[PDB]
């Protein structure tokens, strides 16, 4: 399963 | 040049959205809403007239970061002067630094009171809204490892956000709300 | 940082002539990820061609394997035609049956 | 075992929005893709065409919004670095679940690297991160104000595992059983006085192979041309090791395999 794109902007 | 509003303000939640209402005197048959920023943008509106005013209300979705920046509006009867700018900023994306009041958060007129803002997060900068247009850069590491700024300052709510350099319109969560009290 | 790709001409299976079969060509170790790979039968491009979806190793180079299905024969020979930033000109390695 | 994702982000300036692919496997065994340029989760595995369309649903949605993240992290890693808005530059990011014997993680793991150079990584504790540069260190500066590593930290000790431990299950015929080589041996003349000996592994799952010439029983680590291990496209895997050796002493030459799915390795021999 996908890790959830939370606020993971570079 | 048309007049850019945003409702219910120009602070906007992540994953919520905002309404930016442009409208003039003038008889403009379009609309035009342009974002300058990390990603630019350009929305075309029809435009409604009622009682010699003309409206439109560019919707802007769930924000997210690419929606930030710095918004104009212009109109056109088949363009307009630029209505003035209209920085629109997304928060919630880091977290909340915490609010404080020296002397305290209840004083009586005439006491000189200043806000707070810290946090452990390395934020280079802080803002103070009421509304917001108080910017004060932080200072820090302080020895507890907080970065903080102090806000010189009848009556109202407080609050304040951290933000970075790279990214002007991208502020922290909310800090809790400070009621200020000048009794 | 670019890398120039490493090429592998081969057959899913041992070559039998008359046979079915898969011509590949594995192109890894390359960065960027921007790569032309071609199938060529006899000199042609061969129109039919798929490939797997980029993936990369742990130094983060790229590899792709391209493939079709082939029946090869003693009459026809083919080749994998490589293009890629690090390349002056695109890089041609013939299918050797036993390599 | 172990569950790892591969994103690859790719800037096309003036040619569109940055194309995104993503890619997961189970050991070494593809099961998931997903290209932004109708952008769809998608199985590449028969275990997880099993999942129903409410986890894909789920997925696709993480998906676009991984790109559209992305999206935002390559033009503020331009930023960074004061590139210009005209050149191509590319976002990778691995990251997933190893286990152990029993089961449960091992290690959890999470990098990222900037046109191929290491960027930002999370550290083992899965508390905080390795900047490589000062403009990974303004990313970590954000992802510990964003309290990313937690997030992280539960996704890595637990989704990541109970899902790998649900996929095993759905795949144990294909996944869970390794699949021994079909070795044999060729022979070319060399020259005048020389001959190769290749030794063949086709067949092999999963990829982990050990390919070794033997002369009189002794390593012939140098002079062994060894080829990189290749996919063959039906979800097995190939690799040939050559050595030259002089005409008439073929008989002295071992070729010795060594895969996890052998009780007992293979010793080859070309004989005439």
């Amino acid at each position: 399963i996908l890790k959830e794109p939370v606020h993971g902007v570079y | 040049k048309p007049s850019l509003l945003a409702h219910p303000g120009r602070l906007v939640k992540s994953e919520e959205t905002v309404i930016l209402q442009c409208w003039s005197d003038v008889r403009f048959e379009h609309f035009l809403l342009h974002r300058e920023g990390k990603f630019k943008d350009t929305l075309h509106l029809i435009g409604e007239h009622h009682d010699g005013v003309s409206k439109a209300n560019f919707s802007i979705g769930p924000m997210m970061q690419d929606l930030a920046g710095t918004y104009r509006c212009y109109g056109s009867v088949t363009l307009s002067a630029p209505s003035d700018p209209l920085d629109i900023v997304i928060t919630g994306l880091y977290e909340k630094p915490s609010l404080s009041a020296q002397p305290g958060p209840t004083v009586l007129a005439g006491e000189s009171v200043t806000l707070s803002c810290s946090s452990r997060s390395s934020y280079d900068m802080y803002h103070l809204s009421r509304e917001a247009h108080e910017c004060r850069f932080s200072a820090g590491p302080k020895v507890n490892g907080t970065f903080q700024a102090d806000f010189p300052l009848h009556g109202g709510t407080y609050r304040c956000f951290g933000s970075f350099r790279d990214s002007p319109y991208e502020w922290s969560n909310s800090s809790d709300p400070l009621l200020v009290s000048v009794t | 940082i670019q890398r120039t790709p490493k090429i592998q001409v081969y057959s899913r299976h041992p070559a039998e002539n008359g046979k079915s079969n898969f011509l590949n060509c594995y192109v890894s170790g390359f960065h960027p990820s921007d790569i032309e790979v071609d199938l060529l039968k006899n000199g042609e491009r061969i129109e039919k061609v798929e490939h797997s979806d980029l993936s990369f190793s742990k130094d983060w180079s790229f590899y792709l394997l391209y493939y079709t299905e082939f029946t090869p024969t003693e009459k026809d020979e083919y080749a994998c035609r490589v293009n890629h930033v690090t390349l002056s000109q695109p890089k041609i390695v013939k299918w050797d049956r036993d390599m | 075992h172990s569950m790892r994702y591969f994103y690859t982000a790719v800037s096309r300036p003036g040619r569109g929005e940055p194309r995104f692919i993503a890619v997961g496997y189970v050991d070494d065994t593809q099961f998931v893709r997903f290209d932004s340029d109708s952008p769809r989760g998608e199985p590449r595995a028969p275990w997880v065409e099993q999942e129903g369309p409410e986890y894909w649903d789920r997925e696709t949605q993480k998906y676009k919004r991984q790109a559209q993240a992305d999206r935002v992290s390559l033009r503020n890693l331009r930023g960074y670095y004061n590139q210009s808005e005209a050149g191509s530059h590319t976002l990778q990011r691995m990251y997933g679940c190893d286990l152990g014997p029993d089961g449960r993680l091992l290690r959890g793991y999470d990098q990222s690297a900037y046109d191929g150079k290491d960027y930002i990584a999370l550290n083992e504790d899965l508390r905080s991160w390795t900047a490589a540069d000062t403009a990974a260190q303004i990313t970590q500066r954000k992802w510990e104000a964003a309290r990313e590593a937690e997030q992280w930290r539960a996704y890595l000790e637990g989704t990541c595992v109970e899902w790998l431990r649900r996929y095993l299950e759905n795949g144990k015929e294909t996944l869970q059983r390794a699949e021994h080589p079909k070795t044999h041996v060729t022979h070319h003349p060399v020259s005048d006085h020389e001959a190769t000996l290749r030794c063949w592994a086709l067949g092999f799952y999963p990829a982990e192979i050990t390919l070794t010439w033997q002369r009189d029983g002794e390593d012939q680590t140098q002079d062994t041309e060894l080829v990189e291990t290749r996919p063959a496209g039906d979800g097995t895997f190939q690799k040939w090791a050559a050595v030259v050796v002089p005409s008439g002493e073929e008989q002295r030459y071992t070729c010795h395999v060594q895969h996890e799915g052998l009780p007992e390795p293979l010793t080859l021999r070309w004989e005439p």
